[PDB]
This record gives structure tokens, sequence and C-alpha cells, in this order.
């Protein structure tokens, strides 16, 4: 089957972060050392700095993003600079969805950045693939796994958002939009090994339910003023994917009917699946033609196996065709989850560039 | 069966 295009994240931008002051004043009086003895160490950092802010759209763009935001937890248990601390300094980056300039001092509001930028890599990592080789979709799951995780962490560590573009309700919806995208790399998988028709209409069911989440907060009118026509361009898709997965979920359900030979029951769901994909062809409306291409494949599946199965029953058959209300839904099996993200892991670190100030 | 292929398929 063709695959749908996926959603991906712009990064932030970043502005002046004046650390090299404060902390040569720091290890003056606290440490009683010459601060001249740490010119190559901040250094360092700043160029690790102006390199992680300037990233590469890369797999290795993420292990620059991961040794900064590692080598900024090492900093900050050596120099205190979080709110209203002893060698805090102005911290700046642009909320994306205003493009205005936010400043904190504090040391944590660039770790939050730079971990929204690890997620939003990611998803961009994830959307660029092709996902025609089943390595493609494994680093395409892998990616939008990872991007789920860096949200689900920044939602959880830092709970007080220093812009609204990570507020909870923001970063929720990110991290459900991320694991509906990882688990339907899953679903492509579970259908190019083809698996068994029960377990593939729980994969697809499951992707069905991380969107509906994504929906939901997508329809939450906070959310729509902020986004505004991202919102829109959003839901556009989310909203078709709902219907798609749904109608790929019962063709599935059919097929389990059809080797339970219930074949009654195989045309209900065979006409459940034509309709909500007949639903998602009407809202994929001025989509592009991965979209379009994807729908007119599926179609060609659902469709013929629709008239099969109907020529069947009334005709050899004769079994009865239950309404769809009466036959219970398909449960959806969550097989993705939020990467956890291991901030200060020595191999992605290296090691700590202040390791000398003791 | 083969959803303890696919589990560790997903990482």
């Amino acid at each position: 089957v063709p695959r749908m295009p996926m959603i991906w994240l712009d990064l932030k931008e970043a502005g002046d972060f004046h650390f090299q002051p404060a902390v040569k004043k720091f290890v003056l009086k606290n440490y009683g050392e010459n601060p001249e003895a740490y010119n190559e160490e901040l250094k360092k950092l700043e160029l690790l700095r102006q390199n992680a802010v300037r990233v590469p759209r890369d797999f290795e763009g993420c292990s620059v993003l991961r040794k900064y935001l590692g080598q900024l937890h090492y900093l900050q248990s050596r120099v205190p600079m979080g709110s209203g601390q002893e060698a805090a300094v102005p911290v700046t980056w642009t909320e994306i969805f205003s493009g205005k300039s936010v400043a904190h001092e504090d040391i944590k509001y660039e770790q939050a950045c730079i971990l929204y930028n690890l997620g939003a890599l990611h998803s961009m990592l994830g959307a660029m693939d092709k996902r025609v080789s089943e390595e493609g979709m494994k680093v395409s799951c892998t990616h939008f796994q990872c991007a789920a995780g860096a949200f689900a962490y920044l939602r959880e560590h830092f709970p007080q958002a220093y812009s609204v573009d990570m507020s909870r309700q923001i970063l929720t919806l990110n991290v459900n939009l991320m694991l509906g995208q990882a688990q339907e790399c899953l679903l492509e998988k579970s259908m190019l090994d083809n698996r068994k028709s029960f377990l593939v209409a729980r994969i697809s069911a499951q992707v069905v339910d991380y969107y509906k989440e994504a929906c939901r907060a997508l329809e939450n009118p906070d959310t729509a003023s902020l986004l505004g026509r991202i919102q829109k361009d959003w839901k556009k898709l989310v909203q078709m994917k709902i219907y798609y997965f749904a109608a790929v979920a019962h063709l599935h359900m059919g097929k389990q009917a059809e080797e339970q030979q219930k074949f009654g029951e195989r045309v209900a769901y065979f006409q459940s699946a034509l309709d909500k994909l007949n639903e998602a062809i009407k809202l994929a409306k001025g989509q592009p033609d991965t979209v379009q291409d994807a729908l007119r494949f599926t179609m060609d599946v659902i469709g013929g196996k629709y008239n099969s199965a109907k020529k069947d029953n009334d005709f050899i058959y004769h079994e009865a065709v239950p309404a769809l209300d009466t036959l219970q839904p398909v449960k959806g099996a969550p097989l993705v989850k939020p990467l956890p993200v291991n901030p200060t892991d020595p191999a992605v670190t290296g090691p700590d560039i202040f390791a000398k100030l003791v | 069966e083969a959803l303890k292929q696919l589990a560790e398929w997903v990482s």
C-alpha cells in the first residue's frame, strides 16, 4: 500500500545565552580559581551551542543536541544558573507560533528548548523517509517514538511552560500525534509481514485511538487560536486518517470473519470499511497525491473484497448480515512508546567539559 | 506469536 505523508514539527530559533561572563565570575568567588584557566572549556561549550542551535537536519544532529543537553546538566550541577540562582543569565528563544522572542534567566529554559528541538528534529527524520523498505519503516517508527519521548520528558520535568508552544496541552497533542505516526509505521510493518488479520486490526484500531486524541486536542478552542492555519492543516489530515485507519481495521476484521467462516459477518465488516473509506476520501479533498494514491489503492482492496463477499453470501452461503452495532468493537494494541530520554548518558555526552571545576 | 517479534521491532 502507498504510504501516507507524516506531520513534522519545526525547530525553535535560539537567541543569546551569555554564560561566559557569569561562569568566570562564579569560579572566582566560589571556587577560588583564576577564571582564565577555563577559556578552552568555555569555548568548547559555546562551539557546542552554536552547532546545536544551527544543527544539521540529519541523524547526527540528534547526537549533537543530546550532547549539548547533557553538558548543560553538567554545567548547572557545577554553576548555579537556574531560576533565581546566583549565576543565572538571560536565555532567549523564539516561540514557534508567534515568532516572538521570550527571555528567561534560567538555564532550564535553554534545556527545554534544546529538548524541544530534539523531538522536533526526530519528527522531521521520521517524516522524511519514503518507508518503502522495512528498514526505512523501522527508522521512522523509532524516530517518532523518540520525538514522543522528548515531548513527554519535556512535559513532565518542566511542568510550568516557559512559552505557550511548550504548554502541557500542546505537548500532549505532540506526543499523541507522534505515537499515532509511530503506531502507523508499525501498522505498515505488520501488513508487510502478512500477520494475522485480527492482530493487524488491533494495531490499526490503536492508530485511530491516538489520532482521535490528537483531533480532540486540535478541536479545543485554545489550541486552534494559537496554532492558526496549522490547526486547520493538521486536523484535515488527522480527521481523514481517523476514518482511513478505521476502514483498515474493519477490513481486517472482515478477513478474520472470513477465516472464521462467518460470511454474514464478513459482509458487514467489509461494508463498514467501505463506508469509512468513502468518508476518508471525502475528507481528503485537496490533499496531495500521496494521500490520494493511498486511498485509491485501498479502495481497490476494499471495493473488490466487499463485492466478492456480498456475491458469495447472496449466492452460496445465505448467511445473515448483522448490523454493525451488534458486534464488539476492536480494542487497540498499544505497541509504541515515548522512548525514554536519558540526558546524562556518558556515551552520548562524552566527558564532562567542566570536570576540572571542583 | 507475532507480537513478541514486533515488540523488539518497535525498538
